[PDB]
């Protein structure tokens, strides 16, 4: 056997019984011809292949699935025609890969999900309140207060990571819950007792849908009812433990000592290997799903035998769990650090000025065109990185629906901030000082400035780049080609009045120009350089005399603001699929 | 010919816990045996030791005994056959072609058309040959299926004809028709007088009856080792019956499994496992395997030596073999000729497109843009090169892995096939570049200049891939790779060319460290072929070539030719170093 | 289980006086924590939810707190309607536990008990039977403790004390000790003695009875 | 509801040849239902080969079968005495299941002329006012025979019964037999009772009869 | 080794009721394998009638509608058959085999029984030995099985028995031996016949008459 | 208005089973929790159990598992307890009441029932003896005494009820499944012994009244 213990309910739901049914529905990629309905209190889990294309039945059924459409029938939950509103107000879709951020606690996960789903009208009393009887439903008061962590992997175990994701979806106190997968990547002991914990939820006053591939010997015993399909073709929709009876009595016996799942489901799966064999086993599989059809016609259910929370609040509570999260990442921030570090270290000692002969001219330009066109390398790498490493949660989270594009656009791009500037600092000033720059405080102060912004521009443009194309490699490929083109086109390399109209347009709006000329101003200002030469006319030679400073700081500021209007638009009008 | 492999004792341990503990086990010809276990049951490090590709990650203290005979450590890779979980093909060559390869390899013999017969047959055994000439290519739909490319891997197997097979996890990523299919072809393979030997994750309730023994680990411990029917009557016995509609091999499964979720479940599982343990100890199963082992060792008719034919060609011939399979695995992927020629030829247009001609006048940008686009050049050159071995070794990389664990080369062999085939591609696209830019741009018109500039940007593109190839031979994650090496190749044009800091000032450690980069000696290399014979117009403080030359880098000219020489001395040391960091990759 | 221990299961008070009435849990129940309030004859009623919200339509007088383990619940100006037994009951784990309660008596002086012995009546003395009862009406504090003596002899068996709680008029305790014997053995000895042991005198009161 | 045909229904060989039995499905069938089932006159089938291919325990290891789709066949590779049985087509693909007809095959034999004689009736039948001739035509092959009845030059063909045996175990012949039956006035009022068996292994009938009432 | 053994009734009359069993030893009927009925029409075609399996649940093909049904008893293991519509069509030889039940298919099977119905009367036969080879008629009764044989197994080869010719509810079997004249007619031989419908045993003497 | 309705009082014999009842109105019945609590006089409370009528779930106290069966009657929005095998210990009064949340974790009893006394006896209906207590010879204190009756309650008074103050009563004790009751007086001397006195007893269970009237003696 396998456990025992205490099998008490905590958190039930409070409403009426829900329903959900389909009648006749035929989709194609897909699903030929399914007919159900089943109550709260019933749990029913789905074997057999029964999906179709990137899209499981569930999916279909939710009304939200890909490559295909549906053609006929009808869904209704509660009652009503299926909507994308029904669905939002009743059905919990737990996913089969889904991430929980990870460095949070059980507690604090929980807590940041209960804030932006439960009304604003609830005190925070009554939402700990919920937590915690969602946390004693769960069996996870013990290693309540553990690191939910996947990329941290030291922390709870596997189980207990599927149940918190399920908890932030039971906080809100959904009615029908729907798992796709949820006994994947777990043991046998462990696996089982999810089941048995699913099997509480739908004792608890609820509906419990399950897809489940392959189930085990114990785990099908677990069952109340089961889907048994070969492909989009139902077979048989009835009580599990009378599976085995139905087929007996239609001329299909099965061996003792072997799982019925498994028998019936490779008894009714249909080879491609030939055109024989495909032909034979469609011929048998439309025979035994006319067959049920038959044998259920004259049976009922063709069953064998408030307000929320508003932006601002929204805003606070992603800017909250982002900067709780990523500050308590240390190795990331030491590596991110230390190459900062390291990298301004090499600059600064390269072009050293203080125990040496003075720099050239030209050496101090190169400087401060390096200084600027140098850093984008690692902050484009970094950014795309772990913009698509959150698509996962993005994408749920906003399908779902508990916070728009606007909360998480202005949480996203300040969450930086407090990283960015320490980002900043530790990359300027080893090179100012190092390399002897202009002296005083105000030369200092514009040069950290003008960096400040240049970096940001080229954090919210690779932003933006991340949000807009499908994959990792087109994105990279798209910054880096447009990070290139700005590199060429900075004035440094080439010479800005020897262009062609294209490259003209070009360096007009590419960030590392306006930093390579704003530095130049700065360093060059109307200062005397011994070389005396009036700066002023060196830097009219080089065609920057033009543009004043703040003008050039005004730029910079317009640059950064039309890749954020790039990046909303991407955000909210383009989807963000995962992997 | 009662062939057999028996394991008197068997314990394994790293550097400390112990892996396997007094596993004792006997399997004769014709005979199927699964294995089954848990997480941590060690049954992987078990068909690892028997097979021999531990070599001294750990301490083996069992004893191998086949036909009678104990076999030493260094015999296990001449005796068993070994299939891993996930098999790496190359999939612009077709089957046959697969198969020809590899008893290229395999076999000294000559007279090629023995090949054919050997090749043929194997693809008769494993019904390959309803899919010979097939290109492998992608997924089923637009492919090969994966059962063919499992049938294809234990074909490339059978091509030595071994006698014992061993299977780590073969039906892994089939479906259950496919991995039903799979497992009713091993046991074919066995019933033709062969030992066979696998390992099963999650076996359907069909298989049970299928096999002919069946062995249960846990933690390393043997639990059960028997027939299905000595299975039942064993646990029968043992007060567990199984129950109505169970399948056999989840029950006992679970049955002797530990259960980790909390303490007192784990104590109640290892206190039920251990009774089973010691119940299998005792009992007329495990003696009469006991004495069965003991008996083959002092029985004087059939001894019998190492197996599949250690006939090993030397090593130009299997350069000579791997060069052409690589090649024509590149020639035959479209794509990949298409990106690996026409790159640099995308760089130099994009670079055109920046600056469409050079202009003469020094207050236009006459030094500037010439210093531009040769700066440009240097350091975008190795960045392609780099892009191309990122993008293609990795593939030959596993298949030399998986290659090389089995005998049949060494990785390095796989390294110098990869660096030799890519020299003509590397010329083609360079010349390609070459001849577009060079001319449309107006750099020098000399023929000779064209020459040399060539040549100089030539050897870049050669160096980048290199040492890309060096550093993936021990950085597994082709994506660090492309960021260590592109930060490298800036950093290298950064330090080592005059073009942005002048040499003559900077301080002394950063002197040194350009005196090894290949961008300082191309730089070099670039501007006395640019400069020397320009007479410029017009601030503009030079006015002629040799004075900018003089400016940066002075006396270079009288280097020219050597630091051709030492430029293109870069290139062969990769590979030296290459070979030994490939074979660190050995131990790794 | 979490085990809830009230002390001091009474607390004499005096009305417009404050009252403070403690529990402890023996684990951490996180202030899952409520106070009942109960009358005799009637079903408790719910003075507060968890440790500190008080409950709709339950004075402002009523209040508590706590912290770790440790909880308390205050009484301010106490009424006479607010004379009644408190329970702390947790809510955190099951099952559920409550505590001993604890009843609110009123402040009174001391007073000595009046005692008397009451000699079996003839109807009783006609059925073979008898009983001999004594008396102790309108003392303070409750805790009196009356034996019996037979011609100097202890009798430890036979005896019933049934007690009452404090009168709402005198705010005085009374008990009644009756002592059961068959006739032969009432007739068997001449006298009788029961002596009262209690706190308003450091030796027995005691009371004695005979006959002819 | 898939019916199953063979073909062909009788046929005969010599021993040593290779021959081929062919089961059709009426609409398709998966090959793993397929089975093939022997039987001998006297006994029940038994089964000779399951999944198409796969040989029940026993069989002589020189059968084989195969097929797919609507079309399976059985192949013997070279005859011998013992394969002289009826041949069964079943399946389960969808039930119920179903068998074929069967294919019947013989043992080829040279050719021999049968041992025809004529019986009088008993007189167990004389003295209870009845009659019957009997013509027993014995050790044939081929089992193609033709025999026919005469009283006085006069054929009578009603009232006459006739039957045969299998393909006897131990000579590999055919054996027939003939009985008239006729009224006892009939029978005493002629003396003379002909039999003509015509066959195809001489070139006129051998006549034979029974010159007495 | 499992054992299938019918038995039943032999010769029913119709619109009766008659209940055919399937003794089955060697292995429980309560364990693994779906149990079943087979009929063969004299014309050597099989049908199959149906199963109840090991957990009881039964199954009968269509075209046979609620013709019969197909009972068992735990302990003794028995497989019953009782088919209510028996009507003359159901003559024939019936028997019980086992089914695997992970590739449908029958692997044991039983000896069968012959089941002939109509509402023919039992007769006793009547014998006629013959002689101008020699051998025996016996004709003019009903029901089959007549076992025929020879005095002590003298004509055990040469032997020829002629499958029985039914005729207006009334059988003639025939059966001839050749014997060369180089022993008889001294080694006297007898024909004997046996017939269990009525249990009646004749052995009569041959005799040859010029 | 939220009100729960519980079943009156019981007298059982040991070994035999009773059956509680608790109406819910003024809510939605059927998908609330409720439980039961048993206060056994002397003692403080104990939990018995929490019921889930939409779908019968029991949370159980295991030392009440094997003696108390839960259920309910969502048709007529009716909860019941059922107590099997009973003992003398099992005498208390027995509630119903409702949580504060629709959730069911947090036993914060919102609103309670009225008690179902159920008592435990093998004991026979029986009439009590009445006894006058004599003074005895010598304020003055008289009284009197109820033995011997059984089931309960019992009404005493004094001077057919006019006796307003200076009467004690004393709770009755169970003693050989019988309950003993006494009462007592404090006169003035003027009253005694000179007016007469009477104690009136009546016994509604047993259909019975005794006027004991008590008159100066001893």
């Amino acid at each position: 056997f396998s456990s025992e213990s205490d099998n008490s309910l905590y958190f039930t739901y409070s409403g009426q019984p829900n329903t959900l049914e389909v009648r006749d529905l035929n989709y194609q990629v897909g699903i030929q011809n399914l007919s159900f309905k089943v109550r709260s209190g019933q749990m029913l889990a789905i074997i057999g292949s029964s999906g179709c294309g990137r899209a499981s039945l569930l999916d279909v059924i939710t009304g939200r699935g890909h490559g295909g459409k549906i053609k006929s029938g009808q869904i209704w939950i509660n009652g009503q025609p299926s909507s994308p509103q029904l669905v939002r107000k009743c059905v919990a879709h737990v996913r089969q890969h889904n991430q929980l951020l990870p460095n949070l606690t059980v507690r604090e996960t929980l807590a940041f999900i209960a804030q932006m789903r439960l009304p604003r009208t609830f005190s925070q009393a009554q939402r700990d309140k919920r937590v915690e009887d969602v946390i004693a439903e769960l069996r996870l008061r013990q290693c309540a207060d553990t690191r939910v962590g996947n990329m941290y992997v030291r922390g709870l175990s596997g189980g207990e990571r599927r149940r918190v994701s399920i908890g932030v979806q039971l906080l809100w106190n959904p009615g029908i819950l729907i798992l796709d997968e949820p006994t994947s990547g777990l043991d046998s002991f462990t696996a089982h007792n999810l089941v048995k914990t699913l099997s509480r939820l739908a004792k608890g006053n609820r509906l419990v849908l399950i897809s489940l591939h392959q189930p085990r010997s114990d785990i099908f015993r677990l069952f109340d009812l089961v889907l048994l399909m070969t492909s989009g073709t139902p077979i048989y929709l009835g009580a599990a433990q009378h599976m085995v009876q139905y087929f007996t009595a239609i001329g299909y016996p099965c061996p003792r000592y072997s799982n019925p799942a498994d028998f019936y489901v490779d008894l009714t799966s249909i080879d491609r290997r030939s055109r024989e064999q495909e032909l034979a086993t469609r011929e048998k599989a439309q025979s035994l799903a006319a067959l049920f059809l038959e044998k259920v016609r004259d049976l009922d259910d063709f069953l064998w035998k408030t307000k929320m929370p508003g932006a601002v609040q929204q805003f606070t509570t992603l800017i909250r769990r982002q900067i709780s999260n990523d500050f308590r990442d240390l190795p990331t921030l030491l590596i991110h650090g230390a190459e900062a570090c390291l990298m301004s270290m090499t600059i600064g000692f390269l072009y050293f000025g203080h125990g040496s002969i003075q720099l050239s001219f030209m050496d101090t330009a190169a400087l401060l065109f390096m200084i600027g066109a140098l850093i984008p390398f690692n902050v484009i790498l970094d950014v795309i990185s772990k913009c698509y490493s959150e698509r996962a949660m993005l994408y749920y989270e906003l399908e779902d629906g508990l916070y728009t594009t606007g909360p998480y656009f202005f949480a996203k791009i300040l969450g930086e901030l407090p990283e960015h500037c320490a980002y900043i600092i530790i990359y300027g000033m080893p090179t100012y000082w190092l390399a002897n720059l202009r002296p005083g405080l105000q030369p200092f102060l514009l040069h950290f400035l003008l960096v400040w912004l240049v970096v940001f521009c080229c954090r919210i443009m690779a932003l933006a780049a991340a949000a807009l194309l499908p994959t990792f490699h087109m994105a990279s490929f798209f910054s880096n080609a447009l990070y290139n083109s700005f590199y060429l086109a900075g004035g440094f390399m080439i010479n800005l009045s020897s262009l062609w109209t294209v490259p003209a347009w070009i360096s007009k709006v590419s960030f590392l120009r306006w930093c390579f000329e704003g530095l130049m101003k700065i360093q060059f200002s109307r200062r005397t350089y011994k070389m005396a030469v009036s700066g002023d006319k060196i830097l009219s030679v080089m065609e920057l005399d033009s543009y004043p400073l703040y003008a050039i700081y005004l730029i910079v500021i317009g640059l950064s603001g039309g890749f954020m209007v790039l990046y909303y638009v991407s955000l909210r009008f383009i989807k963000q699929k995962p992997s | 010919e009662p062939h057999s492999l028996g394991i008197l004792h068997a314990s394994y341990s790293v550097s400390t816990r112990q892996i396997l503990k007094d596993v004792s086990l006997y399997v004769e010809s014709g005979q199927i045996m699964c294995i089954l276990g848990s997480s941590g049951s060690g049954k992987t490090t078990l068909l690892d030791a028997m097979s021999g590709r531990l070599g001294r990650a750990g301490t083996f203290l069992g004893e191998v005994y086949v036909n009678g005979r104990a076999l030493r450590r260094e015999q296990f890779q001449d005796c068993f056959s070994y299939v891993l979980q996930s098999d790496t093909l190359l999939s612009s060559l077709t089957v046959r072609e697969t198969l020809h390869y590899t008893a290229l390899l395999a076999i000294r013999r000559g007279n090629p058309g023995s090949f054919q017969k050997k090749v043929e047959a194997v693809m008769a055994e494993l019904s390959l040959s309803h899919v010979a000439d097939r290109l492998i290519g992608n997924y089923s739909l637009g492919g090969i299926s994966t059962g063919e490319r499992r049938r294809v891997s234990i074909a490339a197997q059978l091509l030595q004809d071994p006698k014992v097979m061993l299977f780590d996890e073969p039906t892994t990523g089939l479906d259950c028709m496919t991995a039903n299919q799979i497992v009713v072809l091993l046991v074919e393979l066995a019933r033709r007088n062969r030992i066979v030997v696998l390992t099963i994750h999650q076996p359907r309730s069909e298989l049970f009856q299928l096999f002919d023994k069946i062995a249960i680990l846990s933690f390393g411990e043997l639990i059960f080792c028997g027939t299905p029917a000595e299975m039942l009557d064993f646990f029968n016995d043992c007060g567990y019956p199984c129950p109505e509609h169970s399948n056999p091999f989840d029950f006992y499964m679970d049955l002797t499994s530990v259960d980790t979720q909390s303490k007192e479940r784990e104590i109640e599982t290892s206190k039920r496992v251990q009774m089973i343990e010691s119940a299998y100890k005792k009992s007329a199963i495990c003696h009469k395997t006991l004495k069965n082992i003991e008996r083959m060792k002092h029985l004087k008719t059939l001894p019998m030596v190492p197996f599949k034919t250690k006939d090993s060609p030397g090593v130009f011939s299997k350069l000579g073999v791997l060069l052409r399979r690589v090649t024509r695995n590149l020639v035959r992927n479209k794509l990949a000729v298409i990106t690996r020629l026409l790159q640099n030829l995308i760089m130099g247009l994009f670079l055109l497109f920046f600056v469409l001609r050079v202009r003469s006048n020094v207050l236009k940008g006459a030094i500037q843009d010439r210093v531009g686009l040769l700066y440009q050049f240097v350091g975008a050159t190795p960045y392609t090169g780099m892009l191309n071995a990122v993008n293609l070794f990795p593939v030959l990389r596993a298949v030399s892995d998986q290659e090389s664990q089995d005998g049949l080369y060494q990785k390095w062999q796989m390294m110098l096939a990869y660096a030799l085939h890519v020299l003509p591609f590397s010329v083609v696209a360079t010349m390609i570049f070459s001849s577009v830019c060079y001319w449309t741009l107006g750099l020098h018109p000399e023929v000779a200049r064209f020459g040399y500039f060539s040549a100089a940007l030539l050897a870049p593109h050669l160096i980048g891939e290199f040492l890309t190839l060096v550093l993936l031979g021990i950085v597994q994650n082709p994506n660090i790779v492309n960021s260590v090496v592109a930060l490298l190749s800036i950093a290298g044009v950064l330090v080592g060319s005059g073009f942005l800091r002048n040499i003559q000032e900077m301080p002394i450690p950063f002197k040194i460290i350009s005196y090894f980069t290949f961008q300082k000696y191309c730089s070099e290399i670039l501007v006395v072929n640019e400069f020397y014979g320009l007479n410029f117009t017009c601030m503009c403080a030079f006015t002629q070539g040799i004075q900018f030359i003089e400016k940066t880098c002075p006396g270079a000219t009288s280097r020219f030719t050597m630091n051709f020489l030492i430029l293109y001395s870069f290139i062969p040391a990769l590979v030296i170093l290459g070979i030994v960091v490939f074979k660190i990759r050995d131990h790794l | 289980d979490i085990q809830m221990t009230q002390s001091s299961s009474y607390l004499s008070v005096s009305l417009g006086g404050r009252v403070t009435i403690t529990c402890k849990a023996s684990d951490h129940i996180n202030n899952w924590l409520a106070w009942y309030q109960q009358k005799p004859g009637n079903a408790p009623r719910l003075l507060i939810s968890a440790a500190t919200s008080l409950e709709t339509g339950v004075p402002s007088r009523f209040s508590g707190s706590g912290s770790g383990k440790d909880y308390t619940l205050s009484i301010i100006s106490l009424q006479t309607e607010d004379v009644a037994t408190y329970y702390c009951q947790q809510y955190w784990s099951t099952p559920f536990t409550f505590g001993s309660g604890t009843k609110l008596e009123i402040k009174r002086a001391d007073a000595a008990p009046t005692v008397s012995i009451f000699p079996p009546s003839s109807e009783q003395l006609t059925s073979g039977g008898a009983s001999v009862v004594c008396f102790l009406n309108n003392f303070y504090p409750k805790d009196i403790n009356v034996k019996w003596k037979i011609d100097g002899s202890e009798r430890q068996n036979g005896v019933l004390n049934s007690t009452t709680d404090q009168d709402s008029k005198d705010s005085t305790y009374s008990m009644s000790s009756t002592l059961t014997l068959t006739k032969d053995e009432y007739e068997r000895h001449n006298s009788y003695t029961c002596e009262a042991t209690h706190k308003t005198s450091t030796s027995p009161i005691v009371k004695s009875f005979n006959r002819a | 509801q898939i019916v199953l045909t063979q073909s062909p229904t009788i046929m005969s060989a010599s021993l040593g040849e290779r021959v081929t039995m062919t089961c059709t499905a009426s609409s398709s069938a998966s090959s793993s239902y397929l089975h093939w089932y022997q039987q001998k006159p006297g006994s029940s089938p038994k089964l000779w080969i399951y999944s198409t291919s796969n040989l029940a325990s026993g069989v002589p290891a020189r059968f084989s079968g195969s097929g797919s789709g609507t079309s399976y066949s059985l192949t013997i590779s070279n005859m011998e005495a013992e394969d002289a049985a009826t041949y069964y087509c079943h399946q389960h693909h969808r039930s119920p299941p179903t068998f074929g007809a069967g294919t019947k095959l013989e043992l080829k034999r040279a050719d021999a002329a049968p041992t025809v004689s004529i019986f009088p009736p008993s007189s167990e039948q004389l003295t209870s006012g009845g009659a019957s001739v009997v013509c027993f035509l014995n050790n044939f092959y081929p089992k193609d025979i033709n025999v026919k009845w005469k009283i006085d030059g006069s054929e009578r063909q009603n009232g006459v019964l006739n039957s045969w045996t299998d393909q006897d175990s131990k000579d590999s012949t055919y054996s027939m037999s003939s009985t008239a039956t006729l009224t006892k006035d009939e029978y005493e009022r002629h003396n003379s009772y002909t039999c003509e068996a015509t066959h195809k292994t001489s070139t006129s009938p051998i006549v034979k009869s029974f010159n007495r009432a | 080794d499992v054992q299938l053994q019918e038995s039943g009734p032999g010769l029913v009359k119709p619109s009766q009721s008659l209940s055919l069993t399937c003794t089955i030893t060697g292995y429980s009927i309560t364990s693994d394998y779906a149990w079943n009925w087979i009929r063969q029409f004299p014309g050597n075609k099989l049908e199959w009638m149906g199963y109840i399996s090991y957990s009881g649940t039964t199954y009968y093909n269509p075209s046979l509608k609620s013709r019969f049904s197909i009972t068992r008893d735990t302990s003794r293991n028995q497989f019953f058959l009782q088919f209510n519509s028996v009507t003359t069509e159901d003559t024939g030889t019936y028997f019980c085999a086992r089914m695997i039940t992970t590739v449908y298919y029958f692997d044991y099977w039983g000896q069968g029984t012959t089941l002939t119905v109509s509402s023919a009367k039992t007769t006793p036969p009547s014998v006629y030995p013959l002689a101008p080879t020699l051998g025996c008629l016996v004709k003019g009764y009903f029901p089959e099985p007549v076992t025929v044989t020879w005095n002590s197994g003298s004509l055990s080869s040469g032997v020829h028995t002629f499958p029985a010719v039914l005729q207006s509810d009334l059988y003639t079997l025939s059966s001839s031996v050749t014997v060369p004249s180089s022993t008889w007619p001294s080694e006297t031989v007898t024909c004997n016949v046996a017939h269990p419908a009525s249990s009646t045993k004749v052995d009569k003497k041959i005799v040859p008459r010029d | 208005q939220v009100h729960l309705q519980q079943s009156g009082a019981e007298l059982v014999r040991p070994g035999t089973s009773v059956k509680m009842s608790c109406k819910a109105a003024g809510y939605t019945f059927t998908y609330w929790w409720i439980g039961w609590l048993k206060q056994r006089p002397g003692h403080g409370l104990e939990w018995i159990g929490d019921f889930f009528p939409v779908s019968g779930h029991t949370n159980f106290n295991e030392k009440f598992r094997d003696k108390a069966t839960l259920t309910a009657d969502t048709s007529s929005s009716t909860a019941y307890m059922q107590l099997n095998s009973l003992t003398s210990e099992d005498s208390a009064i027995y509630y119903c009441a409702r949580k504060q949340d629709s959730s069911g974790p947090l036993y914060a009893m919102d609103y309670w029932g009225q008690g179902t006394s159920v008592t435990v006896s093998s004991a026979k209906t029986t009439p009590p003896s009445v006894y006058p207590l004599a003074p005895g010879s010598a304020m003055v204190t008289l009284g009197c005494l109820v033995k011997g009756y059984f089931p309960e309650p019992v009404t005493v008074t004094w001077n057919s009820g006019s006796l307003s103050s200076g009467v004690h009563t004393f709770p009755a004790v169970l003693q050989s499944d019988l309950y003993t009751l006494s009462s007592s007086v404090t006169v003035p001397s003027s009253t005694w012994p000179s007016e007469t006195v009477t104690c009136n007893v009546a016994h509604p269970a047993s259909s019975t009244k005794v006027d004991k009237k008590i008159v100066p003696r001893d």
